[PDB]
């Protein structure tokens, strides 16, 4: 499947900055409860 | 403008659409429920304390990884935008119902995050077999909920299926026979018939367990005459079926992927393809007690349990040679749903020849309730179901968004998660075989190392999904559109446009036969 | 230029090795200078030099099998960026070793392991292959 | 079949003495489908009906797929060359070595 | 039991776990071969540079293509078929000991003659003795004489359990208004250690299984001491 | 009658990149943050 | 001299024929290399444990450290 | 027939033969199938 | 044309080989991890009463 160029091409900073999103984006909240089991546990 | 669109929707392409974002919300919730429990397996402890919780998790990443993000994508996202195209129908034969088994699948959803949210949660296994699942020793609304969540589903997958086989049957062009129609649509058929010929046994199955739960019945505790292995009867009768349905799909799938980017104008043995799809269809109906070889049958049941479970290992085996074949002597395109696809070969025919030495019922006796059988079915679904679902994603993202992915991000997606899910599943082959069993929060010391090395898998594969995400924003990142396709005068999908319109066929096909 | 929405019915100029004579010409409209090249191809081609030769085939066609076979570099790239995010995997495992995990149980350090070992071929653990028949029941050693 | 009728046949096809472009790419389309490098009195009468049809670049690639027709071993394509010189150099039609168009 | 870094299955110590290991090292080198011709085959296939990609015989190489692996599937089945019936013959057993799995703990019932019942639980970890094994020991081991056929009879309470001792090779449901047969051999004395395989609770890691096997006159007076 | 052509066919706007950024990582963040809240429940309860 | 005249067709067929020849030993030979390797070793290390094996004095050995919860 | 300045044409152009073949018909003088060449001509004016 | 794989493809196998490397080694030698080896030839065994 051949393409097009792309409309609205994306600098490599503008990659670097949706990557550290999605993984900032996923890892607070599922970081943030696993950073502390033991507070739920009746600390 | 909005509602009629979408929630009010009566045409397939939208609901293939839908279908496929919900099953990527469902696969990250399962992905996070995978994480959970090889979170727990990665150093000797209690990281979240007593067994019950973990079984929680354990039967909710099996129940949405199952019924939440294989199905709806696979069959119902791939069906309702490809089944209409290739058979060169404007619609499906009844959209409406096709719209309300879409919109019956996120009330499914809401029961079972509702049932895993209960006081006691149900923590029993998606095997939901009594008196575990009884309302003694989980006596509360979990279970109830868990099983009104299979309910609506199964009324979502019959739904589907009727619609499924009735718009192929009957939707083709008048001079086209039944042979003359691409494989992906003799799997969709042989999927709904055996989705539908299989569910009404489980809805039975856990309406009765339902009964037995409120209303006082006694099916299955055998202080009122009942019998536990009548369950085990009746849910293995839906489940060896359902096995099946997960799985064949995935073959249309790669049986399309590789004689596109192998350059073949038809896959080798067509007829084989038919023939072998038929028969592990028709196969599957009569293999079902392989899942119960020591609950204390009689010895010449499990031989003849063993026995055909051989004949059914026979025609999948003429399916992945009629694969190799239709690999002979091509343009080999090194595609990214080429690499997936061979992927899906392999570790499928690893996972196959897993479940060929679980046939055997002695080596069953030993390795009954083990990490070999979670080996052996994560080498089949979680490596062939999902490299399937991700060669057909891969290959069709161009037609369904109109956009091409990064070729490079795609194959580096395939890399990460070809070493993650491989350092993640080939150590329990060897806990299986040691003796550690399922369901188990804590082990003992011995089984600690390859459950180490087990869990750090699991965050590689963790990471393919987080650039899988990439992979996406990047399509809608860069907007390159497609010149054209190649093939597009076999492939009647491609020959529209990409994306096609909302009204497509408005003038039919028009094929002769005299 | 932009052209209208069908695009997807008329056929479009495919290069690759299994189709080596293309339906649809690579350049469809032609200079003036190229329609004086393709006025000489009527007569013969003997007296045709190399670069006529090379654009009229650059106009009907746009890469030779030479261009399109060559070797890209694409492999390395992918492979390098498989093992940056496998990298990744590894500083996000080390921050759940030091905040998500707590201790280990006290059955792994160096004394309990000892005496487990010791019991462990004691009670002669599967000792036909796998782990006190690697033990030596006479010098009290380990076998060599 | 066996190979005389295979080899009379396209080398019959392809000298049709009112050819035009459409089939002349099937047939050369088609050819290189086989399990096989083709013939030479048919790769002779592919060059010839190019000629008549008065195309130049579709035969340098007709060459072009003999040379990649044949694979790893590169016994194929200068003996295909050395048996069709007198029709190379009686048309005019040049090799895809010497335009340039095989050095990458 | 488990060593570190264990591969395979564990050593034998009764007759059918040997036959079911050299038939496990007998499947597995047929998987491997199958898993070495696939893979060799694509590996091979994938990297020609020749094509083909025309019209082609359909039905030439079928018939051979589905015999091969029928004969192979009859070379896994004869063995396995060979030792399925090789469990169930006549015993004529020595002992009969009765196991009851409720909720969370074993019972075991010696009542051929002077009847008599006991619990196994798990010792604790921090209730552990030095040198003992993290959740495998148990309070009262399970004494059975050596090298003798001892009938035995697994059932439960309430729910599904699942009495597994890998070793010997063993595992046998344990299901409420059932009882279930299973015949019990050694040729070494000594431990050994399962667990429960079904799922059964918010403890289900938490019951293990300790057989002691140790000759019959000792056998004899651990009966008349426990009594 | 609906919009038709490439990013049309989707039921969310694809035509700016940094809000589609934000929308896709709060839709499978969310999708991710469910069962890690679930488990916080089931041990905030007992 | 000049270029003699080389096989032209069944090169693919060729080729596939030596090397299915060559897959059929090389799978035969990692299977026996396997079975060498691993399945005689443990067959005759368990005839070796066997063929001189005396229950009394390994009893024997194993309580006189006191392991059985019986043998005192 | 067709309304339309094009129509999908299938082909089963040797018979007992799996896979159809599809292209776009248009308008003028007659296309043909790309391997088999019977020749297909378009009259749009039906209803 | 020299494009970004000719040369940034090297670049990118120094740095992932590297990268990976450096810290795999790190996290399964310097954080710790317990992963109970073998005990075959390494831990003598000591006297339990
Ligand atoms: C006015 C504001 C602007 C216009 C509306 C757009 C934003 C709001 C919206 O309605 O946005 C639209 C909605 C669309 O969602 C729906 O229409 C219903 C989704 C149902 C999900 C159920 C989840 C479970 C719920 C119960 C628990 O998007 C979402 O909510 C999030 C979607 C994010 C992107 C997902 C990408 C998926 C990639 C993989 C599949 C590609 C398929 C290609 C083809
Ligand atoms: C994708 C889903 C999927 C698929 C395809 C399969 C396929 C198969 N499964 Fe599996 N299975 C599961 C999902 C699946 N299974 C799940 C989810 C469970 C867990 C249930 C539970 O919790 O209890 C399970 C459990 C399960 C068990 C239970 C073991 C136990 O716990 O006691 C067994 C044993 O018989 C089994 C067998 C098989 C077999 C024999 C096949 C075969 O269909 C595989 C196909 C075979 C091949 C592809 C072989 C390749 C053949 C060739 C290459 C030809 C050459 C061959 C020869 C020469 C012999 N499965
Ligand atoms: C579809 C089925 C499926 C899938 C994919 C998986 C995937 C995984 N499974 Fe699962 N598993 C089961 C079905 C599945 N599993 C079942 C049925 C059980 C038995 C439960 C029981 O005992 O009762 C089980 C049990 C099970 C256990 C047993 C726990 C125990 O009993 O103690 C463990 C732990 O190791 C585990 C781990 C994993 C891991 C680490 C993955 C990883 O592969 C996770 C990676 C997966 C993904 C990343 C999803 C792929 C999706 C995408 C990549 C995006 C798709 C979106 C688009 C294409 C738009 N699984
Ligand atoms: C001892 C030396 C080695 C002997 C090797 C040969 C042994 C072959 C035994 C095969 C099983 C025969 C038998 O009694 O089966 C009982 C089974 C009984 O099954 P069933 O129908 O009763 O199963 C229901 C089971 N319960 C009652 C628990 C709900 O018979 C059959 O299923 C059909 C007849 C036998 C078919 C045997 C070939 C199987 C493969 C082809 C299938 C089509
Ligand atoms: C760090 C993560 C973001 C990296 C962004 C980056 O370097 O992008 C450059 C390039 C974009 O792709 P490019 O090679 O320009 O073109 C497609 C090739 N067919 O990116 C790539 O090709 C992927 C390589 C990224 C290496 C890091
Ligand atoms: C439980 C859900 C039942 C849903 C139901 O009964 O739907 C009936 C369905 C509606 O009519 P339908 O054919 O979908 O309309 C579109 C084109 N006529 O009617 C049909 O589709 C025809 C009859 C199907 C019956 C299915 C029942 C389940
Ligand atoms: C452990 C994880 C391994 C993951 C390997 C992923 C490799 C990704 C790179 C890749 O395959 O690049 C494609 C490349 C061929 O590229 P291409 O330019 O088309 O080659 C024609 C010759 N000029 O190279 C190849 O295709 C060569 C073979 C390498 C990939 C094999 C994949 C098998 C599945
Ligand atoms: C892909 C291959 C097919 C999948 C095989 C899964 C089963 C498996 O790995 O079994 C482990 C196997 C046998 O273990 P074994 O060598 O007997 O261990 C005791 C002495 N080392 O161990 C081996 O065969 C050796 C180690 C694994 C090699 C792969
Ligand atoms: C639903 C999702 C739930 C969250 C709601 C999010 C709402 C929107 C906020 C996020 C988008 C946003 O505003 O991002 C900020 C960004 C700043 O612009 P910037 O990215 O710097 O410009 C490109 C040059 N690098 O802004 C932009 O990029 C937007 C402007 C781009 C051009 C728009 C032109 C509109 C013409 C009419
Ligand atoms: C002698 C007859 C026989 O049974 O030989 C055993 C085997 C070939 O017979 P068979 O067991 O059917 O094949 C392996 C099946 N998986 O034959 C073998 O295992 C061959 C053993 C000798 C040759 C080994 C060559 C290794 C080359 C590297
Ligand atoms: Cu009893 Cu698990
Ligand atoms: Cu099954
Ligand atoms: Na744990
Ligand atoms: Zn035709």
């Amino acid at each position: 499947v051949s393409a097009k160029p792309a409309k609205t091409p994306t600098s490599a900073v503008e990659q670097a900055v949706g990557i550290s999103a999605i993984v900032v984006g996923f890892m607070v909240p599922a970081g943030w409860v696993l950073a502390h089991l033991e507070s739920y546990k009746k600390s | 403008m909005f509602i009629n669109r979408w929630l009010f929707s009566t045409n397939h392409k939208d609901i293939g659409t839908l279908y496929l974002l919900f099953g990527a919300w469902a696969g990250m919730v399962g992905t996070a429920l995978s994480i959970l429990i090889r979170a727990e397996l990665g150093q000797p402890g209690a990281l979240l304390g007593d067994d019950q919780i973990y079984n929680v998790i354990v039967t909710a990443h099996a129940f949405v990884m199952i019924f939440f993000m294989v199905m709806p994508m696979m069959i119902g996202g791939f069906g309702n935008w490809l089944v209409p195209l290739m058979i060169g129908a404007p619609d499906m034969a009844f959209p409406r119902m096709n719209n309300m088994s879409f919109w019956l699948l996120p009330p499914s959803f809401l029961l079972l995050l509702a049932s895993s949210m209960v006081e006691a949660g149900a923590g029993t296994g998606w095997t939901v077999y009594p008196p575990l699942a009884g309302n003694l020793a989980h006596a509360g609304a979990s279970v109830d909920l868990t099983i009104f969540s299979l309910h609506l589903a199964g009324v979502s997958s019959i739904l589907g299926a009727i619609n499924f086989i009735t718009t192929i049957i009957n939707m083709k062009p008048p001079a086209m026979t039944q042979y003359q129609t691409p494989l992906f649509v003799w799997s969709v058929l042989i999927t709904a018939v055996l989705l539908l010929l299989s569910l009404p046994v489980l809805a039975a199955g856990i309406t009765m367990l339902l009964t037995d739960r409120n209303l006082n019945t006694t099916f299955f505790d055998p202080a009122g005459g009942g019998d536990p292995i009548l369950y085990q009867h009746l849910f293995w009768f839906f489940g060896h079926p359902e096995v099946y349905i997960l799985i064949l799909p995935g073959f249309g799938i790669i049986s399309h992927v590789v004689t596109y980017y192998s350059g073949k104008k038809e896959p080798f043995g067509y007829m084989g393809m038919v023939w072998a799809m038929m028969s592990i269809g028709f196969l599957g109906f009569i293999v079902w007690a392989h899942h119960m070889f020591t609950v204390g049958l009689d010895v010449d049941t499990r031989a003849y349990f063993t026995s055909a479970t051989m004949i059914i290992a026979i025609p999948t085996g003429v399916k992945v040679f009629s694969w190799l074949a239709t690999l002979h002597g091509g343009n080999i395109k090194w595609s990214p749903a080429m690499l997936w696809a061979l992927g899906f070969i392999f570790l499928f025919t690893v996972g196959g020849l897993t479940g060929i030495v679980l046939s055997n019922s002695s080596l069953d006796i030993v390795l009954h309730d083990t990490y070999y059988v979670v080996a052996h079915f994560h080498y089949v679904l979680s490596m062939g179901a999902v490299f399937a679902i991700m060669a057909g994603f891969v290959h069709w993202f161009p037609l369904f968004s109109g956009f091409t992915l990064d070729d490079t991000w795609a194959k580096a997606h395939f890399a990460i998660m070809f070493v993650g899910v491989n350092m993640t599943f080939f150590p329990q082959h060897f806990l299986g075989l040691s003796g550690m069993p399922r369901r188990y929060s804590d082990y003992p010391d011995a089984y600690t190392t390859w459950n180490t090395v087990s869990s750090m898998g699991s965050f590689i594969s963790l990471t393919a999904v987080l650039i899988m995400i990439f992979m996406i924003w990047e399509a809608f990142a860069s907007k390159r559109e497609v010149m054209s396709v190649s093939y597009a005068s076999t492939n009647l999908e491609w020959l529209h446009g990409c994306p096609p319109p909302y009204h497509t066929f408005e003038e039919p096909t028009y094929v002769k036969v005299k | 230029s932009v052209v209208k929405s069908e695009d997807y019915a008329f056929p479009t100029y495919a290069d690759r090795r299994d189709y080596p004579l293309p339906d649809v010409a690579h350049v469809t409209m032609l200079s003036a200078s190229q329609k004086a090249l393709k006025e000489k191809e009527k007569a013969d081609w003997s007296s045709l030099s190399r670069d006529e030769k090379v654009q009229l085939y650059r106009i009907q066609f746009n890469e030779s099998f030479a261009e399109m076979n060559r070797g890209t570099n694409e492999w390395k790239t992918v492979v390098g960026m498989a093992m940056f995010f496998i990298g990744f995997t590894a500083l996000v495992l080390i921050w759940e070793k030091s905040y998500v995990y707590g201790p280990i149980p006290h059955t792994f350090d160096r004394d309990w392991v000892a005496m487990q070992t010791k019991r462990m071929l004691d009670m002669k653990a599967n000792p036909i292959q796998g782990f006190s028949a690697k033990w030596d029941y006479d010098k009290n050693e380990w076998k060599k | 079949e066996t190979d005389e009728e295979f080899d009379a046949r396209w080398v019959t096809y392809f000298n049709k003495p009112d050819i035009d472009a459409w089939e002349l790419r099937k047939g050369m389309n088609t050819l290189v489908g086989y399990d096989l490098v083709p013939e030479p009195k048919i790769i002779d009468a592919a060059l010839r009906a190019c000629r008549r049809l008065n195309d130049f670049a579709s035969a340098v690639r007709i060459l072009e797929v003999v040379k990649d027709k044949a694979g790893p071993h590169k016994e194929i394509y200068p003996y295909v060359i050395q048996e069709l010189r007198p029709t190379l150099n009686e048309l005019g039609i040049s090799t895809p070595e010497e335009l340039g168009l095989d050095k990458v | 039991m488990a060593y570190p870094f264990q591969l395979g299955l564990q050593d034998a110590t009764s007759p059918i776990m040997e036959e079911l290991m050299n038939f496990h090292d007998h499947t597995l080198m047929i998987v491997f071969l199958i898993s070495s011709l696939v893979l060799y085959i694509i590996s091979l296939m994938l990297t020609t540079k020749l094509t083909h990609t025309s019209t082609m015989d359909a039905q030439e190489v079928e018939t051979i293509w589905t015999i091969l692996p029928a004969v192979i599937l009859i070379m896994i089945a004869l063995p396995s078929l060979r030792i399925l019936y090789m469990m169930d013959e006549i015993n004529n057993p020595v002992l009969t000991v009765k196991t009851m799995g409720h909720q969370w703990y074993w019972s075991y019932e010696y009542t051929d003659y002077e009847d008599l019942c006991f619990d196994s639980y798990m010792i604790p970890t921090n209730d552990l003795k030095p040198g003992e094994l993290r959740l495998l020991e148990v309070d009262n081991r399970v004494v059975l004489p050596m090298e003798l056929p001892i009938r035995m009879l697994i059932s439960s309470e309430d729910v599904l359990h699942s009495w597994a001792v890998p070793s010997l090779g063993l595992k046998t449901d344990a299901i409420p208004g059932r009882l279930n047969q299973a015949t019990v051999t050694s040729n070494r004395p000594g431990l050994f250690y399962g667990q429960c395989s079904e799922i059964c609770g918010s403890n289900h890691s938490f019951m293990p299984i300790v057989l002691e096997m140790v000759p019959l006159k000792y056998f004899e007076n651990w009966s008349a001491s426990m009594i | 009658h609906y919009e038709e052509g490439p990013g049309k066919n989707l039921p969310f706007s694809v035509e700016n990149k940094w809000r589609l950024l934000a929308m896709m990582t709060v839709y499978f963040g969310s999708g991710f943050a469910a069962p890690f809240f679930i488990v916080r429940h089931q041990l905030l309860k007992k | 001299a000049l270029l003699p005249k080389p096989q032209m067709r069944g090169l693919l067929a060729k080729r596939l024929r030596v090397h299915i020849a060559g897959a059929f030993i090389v799978a035969l030979g990692v299977a026996a290399a396997y079975k060498f390797g691993v399945a005689e070793p443990r067959k005759k290390a368990y005839a070796e444990f066997y063929r001189n094996y005396d229950s009394m004095k390994d009893f024997e050995e194993m309580r006189k450290a006191g392991i059985f919860q019986s043998a005192k | 027939p067709s309304i339309s300045n094009k129509r999908i044409v299938g082909c089963i152009c040797e018979e007992d033969n799996c896979t159809v073949i599809w292209f776009w018909l248009h308008k003028g003088e007659s296309q043909r199938c790309p391997n088999c060449g019977t020749h297909y001509k378009l009259v749009p004016h039906q209803m | 044309a020299p494009s970004f794989h000719d040369k940034y493809g090297n670049a990118i196998l120094a740095g992932g080989a590297i990268f990976c490397v450096s810290t795999w080694t790190y996290t399964a030698t310097q954080i710790g991890i317990e992963w109970n080896m073998s005990p075959v030839g390494r831990v003598t065994p000591k006297e339990w009463r």
